[PDB]
């Protein structure tokens, strides 16, 4: 945990929240931190062969095939937009936190 | 955990990937589990770049990588004297551990612009046509560029050989110790020329570093940095030293080698963008030392290998732009018959004639602006008209001087030996003298000298000038051996 | 338990292997996988990382499919050694290619071994009498050294060597190692024939040289290991066996050639040229083991080719250094009609000293490049002018010029059917004194065409009395 990388959870989840995705983006989440531990995938979440906008494209088919979709189908791109695949586990990690603190952070009337 | 150590990611073609190593220094040398130690150029976040020293069947992926924690460094001083090493500086000559006084890195800073001294101590080369028209000087680069199989290396050795006119003395500020980096060579060549060195008893004096092409790229790279530090010893304890690049231009390839394969973006001809800078931080080491430093000197004589005698190239450019001058070697001038063939008109000296011997000045002065009206006449005179007496009287002159600076390799000439020849030259005593037989004149001449006026010749060599006095003696010993015969 | 993997991409000559074991196999290993025509041998280049790896075909990869097994080694491509590959010809693999039964060695040696130490190197000065003039008279070949015959397409490098193989295998007393790097599988079946009726390849009896051959039609894979395959033989009857051995080699450049096809596919930056950034680590290696040692002497000649006739470019240019002598083939010789078109002038070699070839072998020799360069010099002006402007002294010194680079030629018994004149062999004692007789004038009467593929000095009189009978 440190906060720039736990914020791009927040600030993407953030938007979930809204909704209630918390479910479909911290349990997508969890996809990309068991996608970076596969030994083929490293050789794919860092090949620089793809392109920039290539890889981008082949994501798609481990974001409609795992999990992703809906709230992780923009951190998808973005995830590897840079190149943040390397240490993204640790921006799961904060959503976990982040995640219990929206359900804090409503009005509790009813 | 990884600090001090990590994993190799991927190796191939001398160059290892390793994962970790977030407390490595830059340029740092490492050792694998393999026993293959290997250098770090390349630092990233998500790996380090690293060469390797040996074959690279023998790293495999996932293998533990140690560091060194020091900058790669070589033994120096007086023990490495007679002994041959290579790269890093260990033994490769089998005749025990190499007794090192202190140990220096590879990469050292050029001496200062304040602990400096305008050079003024000569390097007799023993070629005539060197010491006389570019003369060397303690302190200087002077670059030997030419084509293959011309003689560059000639005019390297020749003059070690004829260090041992001082060295075998008792007096330290006149000898002139020896190093030799051999780049790009053969060990078949190497063997023979370190052969050459002992049958002349001056090995004993000389430092050989070897750099074989068949040894790892990064080998041959640092070979000469590394050579230089060894010589920069005596620069600093107050000896003169006198090192010899064969060649940069081998030692570039090899440095291309390892940018191209950490995947480096190449400049021109693939050669890194940094490749000037290969070549300007290693001449610069070689000057001469200011007298609170101790007087202590280092020259250099870099060696070049062009390519169909085109010097307008990539390297060797960069390399005539460091360097003091030039003695270029033409293939073309050694068939014709002069040997060693340097061409005048394109090889110069930019110390001049403040390295020079005195002695040797006085008789030769003009005698460059000679050789090159000679070439003026010559080129002039192949229209097939006839020539008068002043055109034809230089011609004869011109033609003769060029048949006397032609000196047969492994015998290198004194100073005492070579002020007398060139005096019967300039002057115009030869003229008289059919062109086959300039040949014979010279040994029969010293001959002359060495047996009855032996005198002059042990007052040209002490004194190292030419009196009022010695120049009468000298004058008359000249035209009496002409009437001879 | 054999290790086993799969695999994931097949580009050209380029196959990459993947392994699920955690124990991935060297560098510059071997590896076999299963086909319907036989076995495809592979070898490891580099680790590519997440346990795959890239190797290089032996053979083609045509019917390869993605995910298909690979079974392993376990050592680098090794063939045969000993007195057992005699009288065979073995592929670039290190099997029997002659149909004559599997070669039973007793020992089996990598192609991939470490050059010579540098206080195991040995020096030596011996001259080699081959009988042709124009080496044994200007760059002649020493006992044990490296020969090299740079040339052009169609300039006379493997005649050369033919030759060679005529008058000294014969009358050597070693062994002999003939491995034919990509070239004309053509000259490799009538370099067996030959050999055969020469006799020093008998079937039934014994022989005197091994025959390895990774001919051009051969994928790069091949023409890239075949050099070292060959070599391996050679150096067991250098160490092992302690005897002199003559290594032919023809043609060495395909072995950068073939390195320079793969380079590509292995993912290196192209140097300048197209060529692999490692061209002088590789071609080092492949030099360096090529040598005598102190256990055994072993004369190499190596053939070189020369890409667009250019002696600059990067390939032949970083052999001159790996040889102690050089006979370079220029086609602007062998156009004239002059063979073999031997350029005196570029041919070097180390034996080329008075103190050894002899004092008055030395003075011939110079007088004859001197008159060459003055030739040439003036070659210019011959076309523009001609020799009516030449001085006196020049114009007697251009026909001198001109009668002694005809008598550099010298028919060839190999090249008999492209001459149609018989073999001739001349001794190194005789061509010194032939140059230095026409140097000193004695042969200026004789008329040029007299000296045009002629043998001995005697037959140059003989040839211009034979040409006073056909004027009319
Ligand atoms: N002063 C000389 N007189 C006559 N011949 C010479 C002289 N110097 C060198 N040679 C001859 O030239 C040949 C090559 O000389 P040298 O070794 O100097 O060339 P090089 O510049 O070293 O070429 P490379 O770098 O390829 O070795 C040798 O065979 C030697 O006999
Ligand atoms: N000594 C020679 N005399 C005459 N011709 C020769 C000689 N050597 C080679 N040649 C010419 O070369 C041709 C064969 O070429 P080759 O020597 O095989 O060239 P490469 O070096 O490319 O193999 C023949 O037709 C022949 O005329
Ligand atoms: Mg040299
Ligand atoms: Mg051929």
């Amino acid at each position: 945990i440190y906060g720039i990388e736990g914020r791009y959870a927040t600030a993407l989840y953030s938007a979930a929240s809204k909704q209630n995705k918390l479910e479909q983006v911290e349990k997508e989440l969890l996809r990309v931190g068991q996608i970076l531990k596969e030994p083929k995938m490293a050789a794919s979440l860092l090949n620089p062969y793809v392109k920039r906008s290539v890889k981008v494209k082949s994501l798609s088919d481990m974001t409609a095939k795992e999990k992703f979709s809906p709230l992780t189908s923009n951190l998808i791109n973005l995830l590897a937009e840079n190149g943040r695949l390397t240490n993204t586990p640790a921006v799961i990690s904060a959503f976990s936190t982040m995640m219990s603190v929206h359900r804090g952070e409503v009005p509790c009337t009813v | 955990n990884l600090n001090e150590t990590g994993r190799v990611l991927a190796v191939g073609d001398g160059i290892a990937r390793v994962f970790g190593l977030n407390n490595i220094q830059a340029e740092e040398l490492v050792e694998f589990s393999s026993g293959v130690k290997g250098m770090a150029l390349n630092l990233e976040p998500g790996q380090v770049g690293i060469v390797l020293f040996g074959s690279d069947r023998l790293v495999k992926e996932g293998e533990l990588v140690k560091r060194t924690g020091n900058i790669v460094d070589v033994p120096v001083g007086p023990g490495l004297l007679g002994r041959v090493v290579d790269a890093l500086g260990n033994p490769i000559d089998g005749k025990g551990p190499i007794d090192a006084a202190g140990r220096s890195r590879a990469q050292v800073k050029a001496p200062g612009i304040l602990p400096r001294r305008s050079v003024h101590e000569p390097v007799q080369t023993g070629l005539k046509a060197v010491d006389a028209l570019v003369p060397i000087g303690r302190g200087q680069r002077e670059l030997i560029i030419g084509d293959r199989q011309t003689g560059k290396t000639a005019v390297a050795l020749d003059t070690i050989l004829n260090q041992k006119r001082w060295n075998n003395g008792s007096d330290e500020s006149k000898k002139l110790y020896c190093v030799y980096v051999a780049v790009g060579q053969k060990r078949s060549t190497v063997a023979q020329l370190v052969q050459t060195l002992e049958q002349h008893d001056a090995m004993k004096y000389s430092i050989i570093v070897a750099a074989t092409a068949s040894e790892a790229a990064p080998l041959q790279y640092l070979a000469p940095f590394t050579a230089a530090s060894i010589g920069e010893w005596f620069r600093d304890n107050g000896k003169h030293a006198l090192i010899v690049y064969d060649d940069l231009s081998k030692q570039a390839v090899a440095y291309r080698q390892l940018s191209l394969l950490l995947r480096r973006p190449p400049g021109r001809e693939a050669y890194p963008g940094d490749v000037f800078y290969l070549h300007s931080r290693l001449l610069e080491r070689a000057a001469k030392l200011s007298e609170k430093e101790g007087s202590g000197s280092l020259t250099a004589l870099p060696v070049i290998e062009t390519q169909g005698g085109d010097v307008s190239a990539y390297i060797p450019t960069n390399v005539i732009s460091i360097t003091d001058g030039q003695i270029f070697l033409e293939a073309e001038l050694f068939y014709k018959g002069i040997r060693p063939a340097i061409n005048v008109g394109l090889s110069v000296s930019r110390v001049g004639s403040a390295a020079q011997v005195k002695a040797l000045k006085q008789v030769a002065g003009s005698l460059k602006l000679f050789l090159a009206q000679y070439r003026e006449v010559a080129a002039f005179a192949q229209f097939g008209s006839d020539l008068d007496a002043s055109t034809k009287q230089t011609l004869v002159r011109g033609e003769r001087l060029t048949q006397l600076l032609k000196q047969n390799q492994y015998s290198p000439l004194a100073t005492e030996e070579q002020v007398p020849l060139i005096y019967a030259g300039v002057n115009g005593h030869l003229d008289g003298i059919e062109l086959s037989r300039i040949g014979e004149f010279e040994s029969s001449f010293l001959s002359y000298l060495k047996s009855n006026h032996n005198e002059l010749l042990t007052e040209i060599r002490e004194k190292g000038e030419l009196s009022k006095e010695l120049l009468a003696s000298l004058k008359s010993a000249t035209e009496s051996f002409v009437a001879t015969f | 338990t054999p290790i086993t993997g799969k695999v994931t991409a097949v580009i050209g000559a380029i196959v990459d292997v993947h392994f699920e074991q955690s124990e991935l196999p060297a560098i510059l290993n071997a590896l076999e996988i299963k086909t319907p025509q036989g076995k495809l041998v592979l070898e490891v280049a580099q680790h590519l990382g997440e346990n795959t790896v890239r190797t290089i075909a032996m053979d083609g990869t045509e019917g390869l499919v993605r995910g298909e097994k690979v079974l392993d080694t376990g050592g680098p491509i090794s063939v045969p050694v000993g007195r057992e590959t005699l009288g065979r010809i073995i592929n670039v693999i290190g099997e029997p290619i002659d149909e004559r039964g599997p070669i039973k060695s007793k020992l089996r040696k990598p192609i991939h071994a470490d050059p010579p130490s540098f206080a195991e190197q040995s020096t030596s000065a011996e001259i080699l009498e081959t009988g042709i003039k124009v080496v044994d008279l200007l760059a002649p070949y020493a006992r044990g050294g490296k020969i090299g015959l740079f040339g052009g397409a169609g300039v006379g490098k493997t005649v050369f060597i033919q030759e060679l193989i005529n008058n000294i295998a014969k009358a050597h007393g070693g062994f002999s190692v003939f491995t034919g790097v990509g070239e004309r599988t053509r000259e490799g079946n009538d370099l067996y024939r030959e050999m055969k009726e020469t006799g020093v390849i008998n079937l039934e009896g014994e022989s005197k040289v091994a025959l390895v051959f990774g001919q051009m039609n051969e994928p790069p894979g091949a023409r890239a290991r075949v050099a070292l395959t060959g070599l391996t033989i050679a150096e067991y009857f250098r160490d092992e066996e302690g005897q002199d051995v003559l290594l032919f080699i023809d043609n060495i450049f395909r072995f950068t050639q073939a390195g320079s096809e793969v380079s590509a596919l292995l993912g290196r930056i192209p140097s300048a040229v197209g060529y692999q950034p490692t061209l002088a680590t590789d071609m080092g290696l492949l030099q360096e083991r090529i040598t005598t040692t102190k256990k055994g002497s072993v004369t190499s000649v190596q053939a070189v080719y020369v890409p667009a006739d250019d002696l600059t470019d990067p390939a032949p240019a970083t052999t001159f250094a790996h040889l102690d002598a050089t006979t370079v083939l220029s086609r602007g010789i062998s156009e004239l009609g002059i063979y073999p078109a031997v350029d005196p002038l570029d041919s070097k070699s180390r034996l080329l000293d008075a103190a050894v070839v002899g004092q008055e072998h030395y003075d011939v020799a110079s007088k004859v490049q001197e008159t060459l360069q003055t030739y040439k010099s003036l070659q210019d002006i011959i076309a523009i002018l001609g020799m009516d402007e030449l001085s006196e002294q020049d114009k007697l010194t251009v026909e001198r010029a001109r009668k002694i680079q005809r008598f550099l030629s010298q028919p060839f018994a190999v090249a008999e059917v492209f001459t149609g004149i018989p073999g001739k062999l001349v001794r190194l004692k005789d061509t010194v004194a032939s140059f230095k007789a026409v140097l000193e004038g004695k042969y200026d009467n004789i008329p040029e065409h007299a000296f045009y593929m002629v043998g001995g000095i005697e037959d140059v009189v003989a040839k211009a009395e034979k040409l006073a009978a056909e004027a009319n």
